RNA sequence: ACCUCGGGAAAAGGAGUGGCUCUGACGGCCCGGGUCAGAACUGGAACGGACGCGGGGAUCCCGACUGUUUACUAGAAAC
RNA sequence: CAUCCGGUCGAUCCUGCCGGAGCGCGACGCUCUCCCCAAGGACGAAGCCAUGCAUGCCCGCUCACCCGGGACGCGGCGGACGGCUCAGGACAACGGUUGCACCCCCCGCGGCGGUCCCUGCUAGCCGGACACCGCUGGCAACCCGGCGCCAAGACGUGCGCGCACGGGCGCGCGCCCCGCGGGCGAGCAGCGUGACGCAGCGACGGCCCGCCCGGGCUUCCGGGGCAUCACCCGGUCGGCGCGGUCGCGGCGCGCCGAGGGCCCGACGCCUGGCGGAGAAUCAGGGUUCGACUCCGGAGAGCGGGCCUGCGAGACGGCCCGCACAUCCAAGGACGGCAGCAGGCGCGGAACUUGCCCAAUGCGCGGCGCGCGAGGCAGCGACGGGGAGCGCGCGAGCGAGGCGGGCCCACAGCCCCCGCCGCGCAGCCGAGGGCAAGGUCUGUGCCAGCAGCCGCGGUAAUUCCAGCUCGGCGAGCGUCGCGCGGCGCUGCUGCAGUUGAAACGCCCGUAGUUGGCCCCCCGCCGCCACGAGGAAACGGGAGCGCUCCAGGCAGGCCCGUUGGCCC
RNA sequence: GUCCCGCCGGCCGCCCAGGGAAACCGGGAGGCUCCGGGCUCUGGGGGGAGUAUGGCCGCAAGGCUGAAACUUGAAGGCAUU
RNA sequence: GAAGGGCCGCGAGCCCCCGCGCCUGGAGGAAGGAGAAGUCGUAACAAGGUAUCCGUAGGUGAACCUGCGGAUGGAUCCUU
């Protein structure tokens, strides 16, 4: 998108009668910056932010670089 | 809306789970003849009550001694019954009250209590007469023979001034 | 079987989803055709007016002619054959009469000897059919 | 019924939204206002500038302008400041259709009277182009007072990059 | 919908205000003012239930239309006023003056005070707010306004109000070590020392306070209201939110029914 | 719909179209193209204003088809 | 708060369903001695409604034949709350958690208070003018015309302190960063200065300013069924520039790009879909329901559209179409019970055209008025709870009946007393499962019964009746469904050689799952304990409503209580 | 000497335990009502019916997916006589 | 400043073709389940008088028969 990013965040859903979880993944609009470059699969600090238009109320506030190639990794951090 | 709608309401009975079973129809009615007792709906509300209280224990116990939660409701628990007169006051142990029957807690309806004081003759004599409200609590006229004395009023107990004796002397057969 | 892991709930709630409509008892409770084709359509007891009578042969081994109305339901307008339970109170009921019908007990099955009648004749003309029959009432 | 509710608008995948509610009076949005200028005083002096005032969730009145005239433009590097009566709008960033109207909308370049600025030209030195348009009668200045929303149209004479990239744009017209 | 509610159900109303299930479909509507719904008690609900003094609503509204009772020195004749904490309820009539407080259970408390304490009643300031010209006002939280606070007050400060004169008398600052009353949650209603405060910035500053029992309550600065420096200034109620526990108020509980 | 998946199909069924006044697109290195969009505004409720220029659908029978045929009474299902 | 038992066979062991055994919560039948509590036209008709009724209060401003009654109007405030129902709506409502540095708000409470001019000010206080009203009228009805006098805390105007000041405008910190404050985690406010503007109150000095209460949106996480729904969207997804709004935002419009969503199920479709708090059943785990009491949402026949106000897209407001009514003198008029009673239709199913604000609240008033909100009675086996139909061998009771208290808006009921006093059982069964004749009649595979096994064709343990007996009990039986039984849905905890069931095989991505190893740190789960925010409900402390279902009580009392957990 | 003894990977027979309703498995169908290594597939009484209809695939034949209404008190396994 | 008009928004209603869900009329076909007693044979279960049965293809009043490749659940755990 132009200066904008879908950041993926990772979660873990519980259900108690299986005591096992669900791995369940969303997708949040956020403003890219151009002061910061993302390439996909990077870690980004997205901030809350003024309802900015019909989907992005996030905009990033760090980034930090990650590899080409690692693996897509489940990660819920 | 209304006031009323808010109100709470219980069933206070838990019912057998087979109804024509031999074991249980042959104590039901040694029971009943025992305790001048209605209807099985009257000894079924006994059998609840001890479920109850058995479950409270159960939970307290199984809980850790010195838990915070025994310390709190197990004796409350204990104080309760022995207050009722259903648990021995020299036991006081939360081990105890599972081993309780509902025959105890049968044991303690006044209509038990009027036949081991012998204000009456017999079980049937007892409900007869605390129907006719010639029993007292203690200060307290009582017409319903269920009643459960607590463990202090048994003494109180004694056939009210006003009634059938030492009275008027002319109600209902006297008066013709 | 019996996938197993930390993070396998998913799996575990899809195949009881689909495994559970596997049992007649799930599908005839909750697919709901069910609720459809029920002549008395989700109703303890249905109103409606004798259309017809006649006597079912009982189905072998017993045998005996069992008397019944067929009624067609004011509500759907859907035909339903009702037996007429007690002895001899097929004399009760009279064509047009108008009856309420209720389950014969099965859930929609036919109940005995009756072959393929899932309903019976519980009043009949706003009186009780046992009470004419126990002579209750009369007419 | 103009409404600003996303009631009636698609999802983010595109899938079509139920609507649960009616119209709600908190929703709604007024018809936009066209501020169109005295530019032909000759057949509009019979219309005087004319600014409408509607009431608001609130009960807070704003003040929405029909037809304007005049408002307070500043040069700021020379702390100038006067009221200019605007001769004509040209390019907008919306539409260039509007420019044909002469619709004044917070942002489009105006064109105002150097006669009220004409004592700045006099002090010596101040900026260098902006002096070559006061000696010529006509100034660009951009809009900077939302016309409708206070019914004020007040503004900025345009000054550095600004200026030389809106004249580049006017520069064939 | 639409605009505001004017009627509470009984249910509904907050817990503390100890209303019975069965005793109406309605509770009284608080009004606005000085406190809000959550933090204030109707002076209905003072008058008929804890003081007793008229037996109806009806009787409340005859008492303060004669102006019977004033609040903060003023004869106020509203039925669902807002009362919490720090008000000064005084009844001349029947001789008797006490402030509004907090009980160890949270009910709001009426506290008999001397004449001098019924002068004076303490205020914590929310924040300070420029405003009309650049003047500053605190706002208290009884919602009074002062301008032109003394510079070094600052948030969260608490401050006494003079309540004749209605002007600031001194400022007792929020700091490590000061004396405070928990005003809302779990540990409402307890008097203890400030052990330390967690700055969490972002949200929720949350400071820690430890009463004479050794006892640590953990509690956000929203419901901690400074009562005097190490001192704790103002007459506190009898228990001085020293933490009964459950255990300890059932003995407590069975020594009060012993007595017939 | 149907289909040998190529077709059916311009299916059916609609909306626009004039004049004037503008505004964008598109090359080469201030010089060329006149096509494609988007507006206003105007006219007895008008614009492919002459001219040029399929009516359409549903079926049934024969012959797959494009072809060819009794110059001069059969152009077909015939060859 | 852990259970089974009949039926496949000549017999037997299995698997497997079938049927019983329990509880609900609605209907239906039969029956009912009293007292207490208590649901009641939701159930594919959010169908239609006759009548009466549900919203007033004020006394600001009295030249209405009592008086200083306080008609009528004008003004003011409320009518946006409340009640009612569940049609709509499935990344929605809703629930917890954030945010508004993106906001709007009446009352109240506490503050603050200054308003340029030129003219035109009368400031010891200014104009006019409208009803009500008087007359003159037109109306089938609805409904209003005209004329003339007269008032406001109504209206129109304006006295006014050039740090007079509503809005909006232009400008006014940085030097890699972050470390005092008016105020923040955050460059946010405020103001200084110029140009505009002259808005508000100023005719019984309020504009403004906080806080509150409510609203609007906003973050996060949860928020149906279907794959005989696999691709879906095209203001769709972003960026810019505006408009609009209370504001933010594709919200709308231009402009520019090509996104956005999806086996971690997109999109479609269907729902006899309000959601939670909760409820039914219940060893543990679970399952099903959530119309209905509290909270939030949504709608008043259906679509729309508006005005008023601080807040309504309001319907006991208006306007329009659309069906569906009423009146009519035929020109017109006019509604809206998913408010309360009551009526019709419909359905298996559901209450009085009562009485009243006394409480409990609310609106308005300072010496109480309005309220079908609510309370009070009637109806009512939805149900829950308590006592009866004797005991004794002679004494009694209460069911009644009548007075008097007590109670009640007024009754009544309860309860208390005197005086009389008259106890009164059903409904399903007895072959089993399943407790209770292998009785005595009729009848003869008929008539019937029987959930299931079966029974009846002359010796019916089964039908139809007397007879006894048994269960349960003022209740009992039947039907539909939920749950339990059913480890027959299985996470605990099923089965797949042969009972139903390992893809014919190999590769294979998504998905899921991964040996051993570093102690001592950072993130993730993870466990513990907090905080924060609704009670009711469910637990659970205490309290003898005579017991009990109950309720928060009570008694010279922890500041009597009404804890606490969820 | 293609001897003896192992080891590893197979292909098999017999079985002790254990298991199962048994027939039988036993290199598992054991280590499992004292039930949990991981991962996929399928089953949920007998018919109706692998039918109807919808999709896809095939030149066809057909394959793959796939019901319901309704009917019924049995169908089945393994052993004994 | 009243009606009235123009123009756009917001937007009922109405017609017009078009999809969709659902309900059902129907000559004629064509299944299935029961009626009870029919009619024609006898395919299978005993090697059921041609061992059955699986796929697939052809035939046939009807069960069925036949080709080809399987299986044993067979009537064979047994032969340089």
């Amino acid at each position: 998108m132009q200066r904008s990013i879908i950041v993926r965040r990772d979660y873990l859903h519980f259900v108690q009668k299986y005591k096992r979880y669900e791995r369940r993944h969303k997708h949040v609009a956020a403003h890219l910056s151009p002061c910061f470059r993302v390439k996909e699969g990077d870690i980004v600090t997205i901030g809350e932010c003024r309802p900015l238009s019909k989907t992005i109320r996030f905009n990033v506030i760090k980034v930090e670089p990650v590899s080409e190639a690692a693996k897509k990794r489940f990660s819920p951090f | 809306p209304r006031i009323s709608r808010h109100r709470n309401s219980s069933k206070t009975y838990s019912t057998p789970k087979k109804p024509f079973t031999k074991p249980r129809l042959d104590a039901e009615l040694k029971l009943c003849g025992e305790y001048g007792l209605k209807c099985k709906r009257e000894i079924y509300r006994a059998r609840y009550m001890l479920a109850k209280i058995r479950r409270t224990a159960r939970n307290l116990l199984t809980l850790d001694e010195n838990d915070i939660k025994r310390r709190f409701e197990g004796a409350a628990l204990l104080r309760r019954l022995h207050m009722l007169g259903i648990l021995d006051e020299e036991k006081d142990q939360l081990d105890y009250v599972l081993g309780l029957r509902i025959e105890d807690i049968f044991k303690r309806r006044l209509q038990s209590v009027i036949v081991e004081s012998k204000l009456a003759k017999s079980v049937h004599h007892a409900r007869n007469m605390i129907k006719a409200r010639h029993i007292s609590v203690g200060g307290q006229i009582v017409n319903i023979p269920s009643y459960m004395v607590r463990i202090s009023n048994t003494s109180r107990v004694a056939i009210a001034d006003t009634s059938s004796l030492a009275p008027n002397g002319k109600p209902g057969r006297t008066k013709r | 079987s019996k996938t197993s892991g930390l993070y396998t709930a998913r799996k575990l709630r899809t195949v009881r989803r689909v495994n559970r409509w596997a049992d007649k008892k799930y599908r005839k409770a909750h697919l709901g055709t069910w609720l459809k084709a029920n002549p008395l359509e989700g109703a303890c007891m249905a109103r409606g007016i004798v259309t017809q009578k006649i006597g079912i042969s009982a189905k072998q081994p017993n045998s005996a002619v069992r008397k019944a109305v067929r009624v067609q339901l004011t509500k759907n307008s859907k035909k339903i054959t009702a037996f007429v339970p007690r002895d001899g109170s097929i004399t009760y009921i009279d064509n047009n009469d108008e009856v309420l019908v209720a389950g014969f007990g099965r859930a929609g099955r036919a109940v005995g000897d009756i072959p393929g009648c899932r309903f019976k004749v519980i009043k009949v003309a706003g009186i009780g059919l046992l009470a004419l029959f126990l002579r209750k009432r009369e007419k | 019924g103009i409404t600003h509710d996303k009631m009636y608008k698609r999802s983010k995948t595109g899938a079509v939204q139920g609507k649960w509610h009616k119209k709600r009076k908190y929703n709604l949005g007024r018809q936009p206002a066209n501020t169109k200028l005295i530019v032909k005083v000759t057949s509009k002096k019979n219309e005087g500038q004319k600014i409408s005032t509607i009431r608001c969730r609130g009960g807070n009145i704003k003040r929405r302008a029909l037809r304007l005239s005049h408002g307070s433009f500043a040069w700021g590097s020379a702390d100038i400041s006067h009221k200019a009566r605007i001769l004509q709008v040209v390019y907008n960033s919306t539409s260039n259709e509007l420019v044909r109207t002469n619709t004044l909308v917070k942002g489009c370049v105006v064109q105002i009277d150097s006669a009220p600025f004409k004592s700045a030209l006099s002090n010596d030195t101040l900026d260098k182009e902006i002096l070559d348009q006061i000696r010529g009668d006509h100034i660009l200045a951009r809009i900077s007072s939302r016309p409708g929303q206070v019914g004020t149209a007040d503004g900025y004479i345009l000054e550095g990059p600004e200026l030389l990239f809106y004249q580049k744009k006017l520069a064939p017209k | 919908a639409r605009g505001v509610r004017k009627h509470l159900k009984r249910l509904n109303a907050p817990k503390h205000w100890l209303l019975d299930k069965m005793g109406g479909i309605w509770a009284p509507r608080p009004t606005n003012g000085p406190h809000g719904l959550r933090e204030c008690i109707p002076l209905i609900l003072i008058l008929r239930n804890r003081l007793h003094y008229a037996n109806t609503y009806a009787e409340t509204s005859m008492i303060l239309q004669d102006k019977n009772v004033l609040i903060d020195g003023k004869p106020r004749t509203d039925p669902t006023f807002p009362v919490g904490f720090m008000d000064v309820f005084e009844i001349p009539k029947v001789h008797k003056t006490f402030r509004v407080l907090y009980d160890v259970k949270g009910r709001f408390t009426l506290v008999p005070i001397q004449s001098n304490e019924a002068g004076f009643k303490l205020c914590r300031v929310q924040k300070i707010f420029l405003g009309d010209k650049g003047m500053p006002y605190l706002s208290t939280h009884d919602a009074r306004t002062i301008r032109f606070p003394h510079p070094d007050i600052k948030t969260n400060d608490t401050i006494k109000i003079n309540l004749k004169t209605g002007k600031i008398d001194e400022w007792y600052k929020f700091d490590i070590g000061k004396i405070v009353m928990v005003t809302g949650g779990r540990n409402c209603g307890r008097i203890g020392t400030i052990q330390a405060i967690d700055k969490h910035m972002g949200s929720y500053t949350m400071i820690r306070m430890k009463d004479t029992e050794g006892t640590e309550f953990l509690t956000r600065l929203c419901n901690v209201f400074v009562i005097g420096n190490d001192s704790p200034a103002v007459a506190i109620p009898t228990t001085k939110g020293i933490r009964p526990d459950i255990i300890k108020n059932r003995e407590l509980r069975l020594r009060s029914i012993a007595k017939r």
